[PDB]
RNA sequence: UUCAUCUAGACAGCCGGACGGUGGCCAUGGAAGUCGGAAUCCGCUAAGGAGUGUGUAACAACUCACCGGCCGAAUGAACUA
RNA sequence: CUCUUAAGGUAGCCAAAUGGAUUAACGAGAUUCCCACUGUCCCUAUCUA
RNA sequence: GCAGUCAAGCGUUCAUAGCGACAUUGCUUUUUGAUUCUUCGAUGUCGGCUCUUCCUAUCAUACCGAAGCAGAAUUCGGUAA
């Protein structure tokens, strides 16, 4: 894991490969298509899967024409699959969403719309600098 | 032919035979080693399992990301009235 | 660019053979019987051929993609490597390896097609051996190029990382003038310091900061008079350094007795290398002046020394390696002279200042009102000492308590004990926060 | 970095405290370890070891004899010095090849029961303007990857071989039918173009075609090797 | 030259004077840097490497017909055929030309004849076709064709030339002629119009014919058709193979990114008459207008983009929108 | 008075810390190296407090205040609210606000006298800000950049805005805030200038890669070391030309 | 088994000598026996190469090839089974 | 040797609207893709006769 | 592979009647890392799921040896399934 601040606890995976999420940043893309998962396991028949606060590789299925045909890194900031916090309570958002980044963890856009999980803003210091709403 | 794809085994071959036990009360197979420079004490007890319940505790763990935070967890309560002593046994040590 | 140190390795022919031909005997099956089907007997040996072909091709690719392609890099490194490794031989050996890479591939391609028509284990085995033998015989002819390239690789991994576009001052002259001593004085680099002519045979680099900027200083082996055709491959490094590098050259002069060369030769050397000073803004320096003080020089030698100041522009100074405090003035003046040209040249662009008018220009308030908004500093800070990281008595620096108690991930800091109550006794207390239902904090208030 | 830094460092501090004695004792243990390795190292690491152990001995004998001899102890022009470099055939009575090998039965039909076709499994010289036959009237297949075009022809004297194209298959032993088909087995007599050797006959003409004999089985390699007939 | 013996001290070849040394180096530095300036604008990927993003893997449907299963039929047809005819597309012949094998046939098989046939000649004007025959008839014969069974053009010219080729080889008992070219140029349709019945299968989809097939006519001349080749040129596009109809457009993934090419190749006046039209710019709007008119609406209620772009590309390749490439001007 | 340190290994000092005129808050995770990097420069002059906001280490982008008060978001628990009230003296009002834009450090960019706010922040919070911090309030972007609190550093001495800011916007913002401004960078060319350093009247701290030409401008514009009176950029002109 | 050394003293060890023309010529920034090239001679001796290795920027220094001193009886090489 | 490339700038002269077979409709014929939809799958668990 | 050169031994003694290890030259296309747009007839069967176990001829993990191995990253080897 390169670019992340510290260790990461385990939360429920809710987005296998082939899933499509939205683009919360204002770079110009409108959605994203997961095709790999940075830092996964390896097991026969298992689909690589991502969870909140993870770094994935994606293409752009719809959006600005300069941003397509290229695979880029993204970070997942909203999950819509109930996970469990340690101040015991389960929760989930209203949709899956992520933002496009660079292999160090820095953002392309300038602002992020809608809530952002603590479990991602605490991991990536530059998402906590561009998010205006946390949780 | 060589399976074309390596994958771990299914199950653990040390917990075999997978047969029913021989009593409702499992037996202790080893005890703490010893030290004759210490007071006499028991090494185990006997209780009865009674359900689970939830807990929150104020965590101290230098280094953890939950140092100085609360965590909710599950616990098991077992019911242990006192135990009464009714006999003593002695064991000789033979080359068998 | 800039210091290719990651060239993988090159083994000689007799060990390249062994590496590849044992890889193909360890990482491919070995047992085959004649009772098996003929398609199996064919496949076995086709594999034995293809694998060794890929082995040799891959050993050659890492050489063809690692070396720095002497043509079209930068006409400074090009000429340096030319004087260092003989550009002709350099290109020839790599073309030899590139040619072997195609020959091997064609052999591998042909003998597979031949194998797919074999009719017995004997004939197929013989074709396998024929192919591997022709490969080995192609390789065994590279005994000389593969031996030259390893030394070139080793020696090019150790070259200094000079940069042509940056801010450079060159230090040249005769043997034994004081140039390496001056580089040692300014920068901090390991340079053999003994008194003879060629104690150095390469260029040496050092760096130093001036006016919040970074500069490099280069130290050259030195030139003789040697009328321009009977010159070593040692003088060529100095000459190409002077010719290719936008810099400031500090010509030293040993107007002295220790190696007190004939001044009528040193000035002739200066005048002979003078064409290299097209736009370099030279600055002659007289070194080892703690025993001469050139004020006491003869009239005709004064005329020799005046014969230099009739060039376009050359400033004169005087210093020594003993009184190492006036020597900073030399490098400060030379840096000023370099920046003089740098800044006017960069202003000449006249589109860079338009876009950097954002970072060199402050914006004033116009003050909009009379309300007083003054900076606020308390007195507990104006009364403060300064933490000296070495003094026997200082502040306690909580990390010291941590490291002494202690440890990084084993010390438990008491979060209380550092705050202010009406009674310092009851600070290690516990707030209840819950009753029957009834959050306590919801009812808790004064009055 | 940047120069011979390890050498400078050795000149300046120097190599170790226990360096020379370590090396001096490795040297002395070498004679024990070499003999211990000759009795271990099973399985092709004994063969690889013994072969070099033998080559080194031979080289030492060569060096010693040369040194020992160093104690006591054809009419070329000025421009050619200072530089460098019966009617029987050599191969009569080669082994015989039956018709069961060198031919290969090829069966046709959806249920393959109509063979009538034969593929040659040796090398051939097909000619100049080949033009394969229709698949329906084709009966003697000669695949396109066994077709040869050149040969490695060597002069008996003159110690040199050249890569010369072929011009015909004059005569193949063990059958005339194979001579017709153009087969290139061992012992075959072929006609090669020898303009690269620059031969001139009495009367001043220029030879450009002669006979050679093939001297290998070119089904166990690719090359066709031949010796000129002079 | 170099090493622990290194019996070389002075360079090559002792340049004549510093006066010209400084000149040569001062020219070479500028010469160097201007090249880098030019290549910067030409094309870069360093910023892609910084932003850490890369390019998607190229699709496999753009790799036919390479793949030796068909290049093993090509050399077999060339081996068996006495005379070869190379078929071109009258819309753009220089792209479907496939030189790349004429060098072969010239080097290894000079006794084979290799004429040109330029068919699909009813999709271009008459002056265009005449100009193309003229400009191509300075290398090979190059006849001009139009292959239908009932209404053809050129059948007699091809027949009475195969008869000449057969008379020349009057001691060979038969001659074979083989048809080669790109996919979807009409190799099978030419055989069908020559013989005047449906002998070999034809279809608008590229990869129709898969193996070679013998067909007799006149008892002394056979015709052989084979699958269509695309030489593996390691350059020149991924989107040129599309517009020289080779790929089955059903398999390309995002077919809307290719429509700017259609707008560039064709004419606005022609494109306005086949759909029919509204006025537009920025081909995204072209597609939106067209789909709204034609009712290609998705599940409520927005238009379909890919489903319409596929049929636009199919209309382009199958001869429903008029277009052609200008022939080389006179001289 | 410019210092260079790090959190665990990150250069974003303003994410894990918050420095005002009278106190300082620092994160909890791992060891007492970051806290000691502040104690080395401030000793016992002002309170330094180990804290979390909502159980997270990012306590710079979630709080907001000056020497008068301190605002926390609505996710802050009662335990940490009480911890802050215990550790800070009685001269500093504390308040938990209930605003949707719950990253108050990203949303507000305040000093002792004036504050810039995100243009969509609402009325109750706009009134609480002026009430507790005793400041003025301006809805305003920074070259069309929402989240003023992270793309700008502020002090009583001067400010610093991200290098894409236009000169006209600089002049206007200077008119508003009554302090000089420049457009620079931090941590070897980063555009989040407010989230990568913490500054006040008499101390500035920034990451371990803030180069010398950046540390110069930071030391000048905030008038840190006596004396750097915001005109020495006249001696800093040539180095800036050569480094830009 | 076949050849050699040997009480006019062997093999293994210690200690001493290891010289003069001469830093022999051509090379070149420097090459003095030891980065290279062509010879490889002369004098004086008991013996001592225009030099077997380590070493220096060049030298110096150590070393064996070859001699002698101390001790005292067997030793070495090649080869076959 | 009795002998062979005419044609010119985004749609051409002619010929009874048309220049067609690139043929509508139909289909327990064969085939490729898209939207929707899902335990096909990640990865299985539970219920009734 | 074919055609030679060499030269320790073997061969009844033997060179030269003969063999003959190890070394070595001839060439299969172009001396300047230029793209080589071969991709040319398998006559008979591979290819892929579910699941065990064995070999080592080791990819990674553990321990070592050598390299211009400064640090970082590598390369070649040893034990080891
Ligand atoms: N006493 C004294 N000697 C000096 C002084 N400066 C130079 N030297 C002499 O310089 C000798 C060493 O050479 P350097 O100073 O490196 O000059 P250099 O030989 O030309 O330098 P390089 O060619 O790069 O190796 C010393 O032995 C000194 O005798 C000085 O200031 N005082
Ligand atoms: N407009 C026009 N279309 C033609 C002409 N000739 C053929 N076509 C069309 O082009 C396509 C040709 O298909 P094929 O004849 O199979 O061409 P091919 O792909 O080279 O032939 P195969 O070897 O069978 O693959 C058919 O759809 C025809 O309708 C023509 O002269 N004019
Ligand atoms: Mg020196
Ligand atoms: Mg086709």
């Amino acid at each position: 894991g390169n670019g992340a601040q510290g260790t990461k606890f385990r939360i429920s995976l809710g987005l296998p490969v082939g899933a499509i999420m939205n683009c919360a940043d204002n770079s110009g893309a409108r959605n994203l298509y997961i095709i790999a998962v940075k830092g996964s396991g390896s097991r026969l028949n298992r689909l690589p899967a991502a969870s909140l606060g993870d770094m994935v590789m994606a293409t752009v299925k719809k959006g600005k024409p300069e941003l397509r045909k290229k695979v880029m890194p993204a970070i997942v900031v909203r999950q819509a699959k109930s996970w469990r916090r340690r101040d015991g309570v389960f929760l989930y958002f209203e949709d899956n969403a992520g933002v496009i980044a660079n292999p160090k963890g820095e953002m392309k856009g300038s602002a992020i719309t809608g809530p952002v999980g603590k479990e991602c803003a605490d991991l990536w210091p530059r998402v906590a600098s561009n998010s205006g709403v946390v949780v | 032919s060589h399976r074309k794809y390596e994958a771990p085994r299914h199950g653990h071959l040390g917990f075999l035979p997978r047969k029913r036990a021989a009593s409702i009360r499992a037996r202790v197979k080893a005890f703490p080693k010893d030290d004759r420079s210490k007071p006499v004490a028991l090494t185990s007890f006997l209780g009865y399992k009674a359900g689970m319940t939830t807990i929150v505790r104020d965590l101290d763990r230098p280094g953890s990301k939950f140092h100085k935070r609360e965590v909710v967890e599950a616990v098991t309560v077992v019911d242990t009235p006192p135990v009464v002593v009714v006999g003593v046994v002695g064991y000789v040590e033979t080359p068998r | 660019q800039l210091s290719w140190k990651d060239i993988p390795t090159v083994a000689p022919a007799n060990d390249l053979l062994d590496i590849v031909l044992n890889r193909t005997q360890r990482k491919t099956p070995t047992v085959i019987r004649p009772g098996f089907k003929i398609t199996r007997i064919r496949a076995f040996y086709m594999r034995k051929v293809k694998y060794t072909g890929e082995g040799f091709v891959e050993k050659f690719e890492d050489i063809l993609k690692g070396f720095p392609n002497i043509n079209d890099v930068h006409p400074f490194h090009r000429d340096l490597m030319d004087t260092l490794y003989e550009k002709n031989h350099y290109k020839i050996s790599l073309a030899a390896i590139s040619r072997a890479k195609s020959l091997v591939e064609q052999v591998a391609r042909d003998y597979v097609r031949l194998l797919k028509f074999g009719q017995s284990l004997f004939q197929c085995k013989q074709l396998k051996r024929a192919a591997l033998g022709r490969m080995a015989t192609i390789v065994k002819k590279l005994r000389d190029p593969l031996a030259y390239l390893e030394q070139v690789r080793q020696h090019i991994g150790r070259l200094p990382s000079i940069d042509p576009n940056t801010r450079t001052l060159l230090i040249c002259g005769y043997p034994n003038v004081g140039k390496s001593s001056f580089l040692r004085c300014i920068t901090k680099s390991d340079v053999d310091v003994q008194p003879y002519a060629f104690t150095t045979k390469s260029l040496y680099v050092g760096h130093f900061d001036y006016k919040y900027l970074r500069f490099q200083a280069i130290d050259t082996p030195g030139i003789l008079d040697r009328p321009t055709e009977e010159m070593n491959n040692i003088e060529m490094q100095s000459i190409y350094a002077i010719a290719h590098l936008r810099s400031c050259v500090l010509y030293f002069m040993d107007l002295s007795e220790q190696c007190g060369f004939t001044i009528e030769a040193q000035v002739k050397l200066f005048h002979s290398i003078k064409p290299l000073f097209a736009n370099k803004s030279v600055m002659v320096v007289i070194n080892k002046t703690d025993i001469i003080r050139p004020e006491d020089l003869d009239e005709e030698r004064a005329q020799l020394l005046e014969s230099v100041k009739e060039v376009p522009g050359v400033e004169i100074m005087t210093s020594s390696c003993q009184l190492e405090e006036n020597v900073m003035e030399v490098r400060n003046k030379a840096c000023e002279k370099l920046l003089a040209s740098r800044i006017e040249n960069k202003l000449k662009s006249q589109s860079r200042i338009n876009n950097v008018l954002n970072k060199i220009h402050v914006a004033q308030p116009q003050a909009r009102d009379d309300v007083k908004r003054t900076p606020f500093i308390p007195e507990s800070v104006k009364n403060l000492k300064k933490y000296d990281p070495e003094d026997p008595n200082r502040r306690k620096l909580a990390r010291d308590i941590e490291a002494e108690n202690g440890g990084a991930g084993v010390f438990n800091v008491n979060l209380k004990d550092k705050y202010l109550l009406e009674d310092d006794e009851w600070k290690n207390d516990i707030m209840p926060e819950i009753l029957d239902g009834k959050n306590v904090y919801d009812f808790l208030d004064p009055e | 970095p940047q120069n011979d830094y390890i050498e400078r460092h050795i000149k300046q501090h120097g190599k170790r405290l226990d360096h020379e004695e370590r090396k001096r004792k490795r040297e002395a243990r070498e004679s024990h370890k070499i003999s211990e390795r000759a009795q271990k190292l099973t399985g092709w690491k004994g063969k690889q070891f013994a072969k070099k152990r033998y080559a080194e001995k031979v080289s030492m004998r060569k060096k010693i004899k040369a040194h020992e001899q160093s104690k006591v102890k054809d009419a070329l022009p000025t421009y050619l010095l200072d530089r460098e470099q019966k009617f029987s055939v050599p191969l009569p009575k080669v082994r015989g090849i039956s018709e069961e090998e060198m031919f290969k039965v090829i069966k046709t039909g959806k249920s393959r029961s109509k063979s009538w076709k034969r593929m040659i499994t040796k090398h051939t010289f097909v000619g100049e303007g080949f033009t394969r036959r229709p698949v329906k009237m084709e009966r003697i297949i000669r695949p396109s990857a066994l077709r040869q075009k050149k040969a490695n022809v060597t002069h008996p004297e003159l110690g040199v071989t050249v890569f010369l194209p072929i011009l015909a298959v004059k005569k193949n032993p063990q059958s005339p039918m194979y001579t017709q088909l153009g087969v290139l087995t061992k012992g075959t007599i072929i006609e090669v173009n020898v303009s690269e050797l620059g031969m001139v006959t009495a009367g001043g003409k220029v030879v450009w075609g002669k006979y050679a004999q093939v001297t290998n089985e070119p089904d166990r390699d690719g090359c066709v090797n031949a010796v000129l007939l002079v | 030259a170099f090493g622990p013996k290194a019996q070389r001290k002075r360079p090559r070849l002792a340049a004549s004077n510093l006066e010209d040394l400084v000149k040569a180096t001062n020219e070479d530095i500028t010469k160097y840097e201007e090249k880098q300036v030019l290549d910067a604008t030409l094309g870069g990927n360093q910023e892609d490497k910084e932003n850490g993003w890369t390019s998607a893997a190229k699709e496999a449907i753009f790799s036919k017909g390479q793949s030796k299963r068909i290049w093993n039929e090509l050399y077999k047809v060339i081996d068996s055929s006495d005379v070869v005819i190379h078929v071109l597309d009258a819309r753009d012949p220089l792209g479907t030309r496939c030189k790349s094998v004429e060098e072969y046939m010239k080097k290894e098989t000079p006794h084979k004849h290799l004429i040109y046939v330029l068919n699909k000649c009813d999709l271009v004007p008459t002056w265009v076709a005449a100009a193309w025959v003229k400009h191509l008839s300075k290398e090979r014969p190059t006849l001009a064709f139009h292959a239908s069974i009932t209404n053809s053009f050129g059948k007699g010219s091809l027949i009475q030339l195969l008869r000449q080729f057969s008379q020349l080889h009057t001691d060979r008992k038969q001659i074979s002629v083989g048809f080669i070219g790109y996919p979807n140029t009409g190799k099978s349709s030419i055989i069908n119009t020559l013989r005047k019945k449906k002998v070999c299968q034809v279809a608008p989809i590229p990869g129709e014919t898969k193996v070679w097939q013998y067909i007799t006519l006149m008892k002394r001349i056979f015709l052989i058709d084979c699958p269509g080749i695309v030489p593996p040129s390691s350059k020149d596009s991924e989107e040129d193979i599309l517009f020289r109809g080779v790929v089955r457009v059903e398999h390309v993934t995002h077919p809307e990114q290719y429509i700017p090419g259609v707008l560039k190749r064709c004419q606005v006046k022609h494109l306005e008459r086949t759909y029919e039209i509204s006025g537009w710019k920025d081909a995204t709007e072209f597609i939106e207008i067209l789909a709204r008119k034609q009712g290609r609406l998705l599940k409520g209620g927005e238009p379909d983009e890919s489903g319409v772009s596929k049929q636009i590309l199919n209309d382009f390749n199958r001869g429903k929108i008029p277009w052609f490439v200008l022939p080389p001007e006179k001289e | 008075m410019a210092t260079r340190t790090q959190f665990e290994n990150s250069n974003e000092i303003g994410v894990f810390s918050k420095l005002t005129n009278t106190y300082c808050l620092v994160a909890v995770g791992g060891s007492e190296n970051f806290y000691s990097a502040f104690e080395a420069e401030l000793g016992d002059a002002i309170p330094i407090v180990h804290t979390t906001i909502a159980g997270t280490r990012i306590i710079g982008r979630m709080t907001a205040g000056n020497r008068r008060g301190l605002l926390v978001p609505t996710q802050t628990t009662d335990q940490e609210l009480q911890h802050l009230r215990n550790s800070l003296p009685d001269s500093v009002k504390i308040q938990r606000v209930e605003e949707r834009l719950s990253a108050l450090g990203n949303v507000i960019c305040c000093n002792d006298y004036v504050a810039l706010v995100h243009p969509d922040i609402d009325r109750e919070t706009e009134e609480l800000i002026s009430d507790v911090l005793g400041v003025e309030v301006f809805r305003q972007t920074i070259s069309g950049n929402i989240l003023v609190g992270s793309y700008c550093s502020l002090s009583n001495q001067g400010g610093l805005v991200h290098p894409q800011t236009s000169v006209q916007d600089q002049e206007e913002l200077s008119s508003l805030l009554q302090v000089p401004l420049v457009a620079g960078t931090v941590n070897r060319g980063s555009s989040v200038v407010g989230a990568g350093m913490v500054v006040n009247d008499y101390l500035a701290v920034t990451g371990l890669d803030t180069t010398a030409p950046e540390l110069s401008v930071i030391e000048s514009i905030f008038r840190l070391q006596d004396a750097q009176p915001e005109s020495i950029s006249g001696n800093l002109r040539d180095t800036l030309i050569e480094t830009y």
